[PDB]
């Protein structure tokens, strides 16, 4: 029904600079917000950030609120996220899903709907 | 994060529960604890959203509830496809979004 | 000063007369014709500000920012050395691109507003 | 689109569009009653959505309640399959409640207001 | 109570039936005077309090100090021993006073408001 | 002249739930606002919660923010302390007062004009 | 809390002074230093509000004042049944709006 | 071309108060932003206070909050910092500076202009 | 605080680099990263403002630049009255105003 696939790189060192980019399609994209979470090779799962439907808000965890750019462009159907510094303790796959927040107009989210296949993000 | 047991297990045919424990700021205030199937190698699946709903696709084996500040999946029926690692992800207001617990091995 | 005083200082001091002026725009047939214009052109205005978030502001900041072409000018120049006449006079042209802008600028606030409104 | 353009649209799709009504509003004794009422409707207008809270917006939220009885639809039909006009005529004989309660909460608020300022 | 019943209520008392007495200030030559002129003493209400910053509020609070020449008396003496015509009467003489303090105090929190935006 | 009288529960266990309320006579008790002081059994006073006259504005202190609601029925002359969780260092003596805050066209108070009994509660 | 001496004592007809020691942020921001008479089992008896003001019902013997970031608390005259655990309270903001001291056994 | 002078005292006891002053000429006084830098005498250099050019605007380091009050007379050409409780860690030379803000209309600063002599206050 | 290299020194006619290190909020964030130059019981003169700016009456021998989080000021053509202990300050938003680092001895 829904395809989210990742795109991204491989090997960056720490204090570099990488970008992963989601392409999806099977739904309308600019009708859903979409978030990243990310999962350490040995560990669960951690949200990571979140972007509204429209693009204008965007939100972070503090560990990488002056570090991660998210944004999206709804005539591509591509959302993006932009790291920089990456310690050592960013290493993850990093997964686009959709769902997680709501525009008001429509019902509750508060939950991952979609999920893609994970980018590999090691330092 | 979200406290949940290291493993679970059962007998095939038998039902299990997965407890998922939080505070009263996450699962106590909010009525948004859902729950993800994750095989090992592959993406988390949705199973359980707000705290009692389940999206279509996903059979009646998989159930759950919250009291007070705790929240649990029930599977019945165990299955032999039915290994995964198990999450529960909690709404905790605005400066932070979702809190996850740990994963459980059934 | 009184009313208009300052309309041969620099656009810095002007700014400091706003109420001034504020003031003194609401102070047969032709005349009620003349005082129903008076009104409605105060209303539009009024509307205007409204519209651009700026309903309660006789000094309002935006979000637009500013696009070289409609004044290259640096801030010193502007402020210090211009009257608000010959501002005006040197802006007529984009008059109306600022104020869509503007308008613009508001209505994505506003949806963002409410968007961060509906967050539990 | 233009004036009036999204009638025809959802609700959704048509609160996109609330400046271009917004700006039309205000756009020989016969000509001149018409034209003094339509000052003191739009002044009405704007007098209620003061009394709100709601002055300075084109989109404002409130503390009040959907009661349920007004309509039981959920937000997918009434943003999604629904026009404004069918909304109005949905919740006509239900308008004047909800003005009644939203009057009320905004003087609970400037109340509680002014007590929170008296605190040092 | 209904429009004016509160007029010989406390101060305290009188003041929770604002929205009352708001309402009904809007509710052939001299009868189109006298409604342009109703229309232009409301407008002229409306910009003054616009000017000292409380366009959107019945009850509105601000940074100016009680200068005691004004009235001597308690706030136990004024809210439950006083109508607001016995107040009107008594301050009669110092109410331009207290409109020139009152948009003079705009005035700054405008400049101030616009410096600490001004702050990267 | 004024009599305040509280009235409660007995022992709860860690987890728990109880309620207290306070009784109030001898004056108007729409004009005052309200609060809760405890005193542990061996310790000195501190202050709970506050509740204004109206009602609408409640304050707490951070250790009970997630844990007391207060409230107060202006027609029943009753004010009312539900407490949730419970937990050991909450052991005291629960007196209601009258006084602690004033709206704005009423004189300042900051300070506690008149007190109950006091409610022991035992965890 | 604020820092009041454990105990203060004199002769009948002797007065003395219980001291209350806070910071800047609030006795010294603040004119709202209250004191309480507090008997053994029952509920304290307001005996001192503002700075200097005096509950009707409360005799001259009960005064008080504020300097720097210290308030005083004097009590001229002991008699026998003043015997209480005596407490003072501080107006401290909208975040903190009351701290009181620890008791002063008369 | 500017002269900021500053004036003031000697030697203080802990918990006393100490006023400094700065004189300035060769400029138009209330075209600019001022503020106040101390040095240990010891060590480099800290902020510690900002006025604006109005004098309605002052911002401070947390240190000092609760201690220093800055103000200015643009009739009298004075800058003007009152210090409370002054303990052992403000012993200092505390230089008075043109700049570090700028009132919307005019260019940024962000940078001190011009640097008085520097009065020594002793703990 | 900033980070600056203890000393930093050549010979007469070289150019050298003292450096200043900040982080992602400050030095990083915002183009305000000026220099100072205080001789030893004089106040400080400014060198650089912004991040590349000069003040008149200063030599074309001072000169700097930034990059990333760090940011820098060259001295080339050292003079023998160039002995100074230099100063980098760094805008860092509304409620840290400006960042000073450690003083580098030339
Ligand atoms: C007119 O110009 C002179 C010279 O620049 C100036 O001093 C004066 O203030 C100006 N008038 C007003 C009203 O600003
Ligand atoms: C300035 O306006 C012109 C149109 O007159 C536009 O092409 C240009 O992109 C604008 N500048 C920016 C930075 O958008
Ligand atoms: C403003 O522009 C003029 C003309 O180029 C220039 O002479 C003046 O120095 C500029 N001022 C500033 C502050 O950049
Ligand atoms: C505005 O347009 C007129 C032509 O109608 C032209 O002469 C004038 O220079 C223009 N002004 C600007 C600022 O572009
Ligand atoms: C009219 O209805 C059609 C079909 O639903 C829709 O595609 C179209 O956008 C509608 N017109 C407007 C102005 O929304
Ligand atoms: C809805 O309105 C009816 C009156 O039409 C009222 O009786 C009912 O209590 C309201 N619902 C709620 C939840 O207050
Ligand atoms: C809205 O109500 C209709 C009618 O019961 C139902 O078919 C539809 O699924 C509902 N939608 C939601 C989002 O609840
Ligand atoms: C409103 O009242 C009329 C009767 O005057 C009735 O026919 C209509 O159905 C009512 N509408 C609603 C939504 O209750
Ligand atoms: C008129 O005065 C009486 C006596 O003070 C009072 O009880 C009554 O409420 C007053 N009327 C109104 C409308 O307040
Ligand atoms: C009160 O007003 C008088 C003028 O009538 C003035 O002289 C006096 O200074 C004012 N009081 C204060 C505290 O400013
Ligand atoms: C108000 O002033 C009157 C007259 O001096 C006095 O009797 C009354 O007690 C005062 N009330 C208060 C609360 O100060
Ligand atoms: C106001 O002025 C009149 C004289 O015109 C005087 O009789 C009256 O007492 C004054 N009122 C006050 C409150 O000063």
């Amino acid at each position: 029904e829904v395809q989210l696939v990742e795109t991204g790189g491989g090997l960056v060192q720490p204090g570099g600079s990488l970008k992963l980019s989601c392409r999806a399609s099977g739904y309308t994209f600019s009708s859903f917000a979409m978030s990243w979470v990310r999962q350490a090779p040995g560990k669960g799962l951690e949200w990571v950030s979140l972007i509204n439907d429209r693009g204008g808000l965007t939100f972070y965890v503090d560990s990488v609120k002056g570090r991660f750019t998210i944004s999206r462009d709804n005539s591509k159907n591509t959302l993006s996220l932009q790291m920089h510094s990456l310690r050592d303790g960013d290493t993850a796959v990093y997964y686009c899903a959709t769902g997680g927040m709501s525009s008001a107009l429509q019902s509750s989210k508060y939950y991952f709907d979609f999920w893609g296949q994970g980018a590999l993000v090691t330092v | 994060a979200l406290t949940q047991p290291p493993s679970v297990s059962g007998s095939p045919g038998q039902s299990v529960t997965i407890s998922c424990t939080g505070t009263s700021s996450d699962i106590g205030s909010y009525n948004y604890v859902s729950w993800y199937q994750q095989h090992p190698g592959k993406a988390p699946k949705l199973m359980i959203y707000d705290v009692t709903q389940r999206p279509s696709g996903v059979s009646d084996r998989f159930s759950g509830s919250k009291s007070g500040n705790t929240a649990s999946l029930t599977i019945s029926g165990l299955q032999a496809d039915d290994e995964a690692d198990y999450y529960c992800s909690a709404y905790a207001g605005r400066q932070t979004f979702y809190i996850f617990g740990g994963g459980t091995r059934l | 000063d009184g009313f208009l005083g300052a309309a041969g200082s620099t656009m810095g001091a002007a700014s400091m007369t706003l109420t001034v002026q504020a003031r003194n725009l609401l102070s047969g047939i032709k005349q009620l014709q003349a005082r129903v214009l008076a009104v409605e052109h105060y209303l539009r205005d009024q509307q205007l500000l409204g519209i651009w978030g700026c309903s309660g502001k006789l000094i309002c900041c935006t979000n637009v920012p500013w696009n070289s072409s409609w004044s290259n000018r640096n801030l010193s120049e502007i402020w210090d050395n211009m009257t608000w006449l010959q501002w005006d006079k040197e802006i007529s042209n984009y008059t109306q691109i600022i104020y869509g802008l503007l308008e613009e600028s508001q209505n994505q606030q506003e949806k963002n507003e409410q968007d961060l409104l509906a967050l539990d």
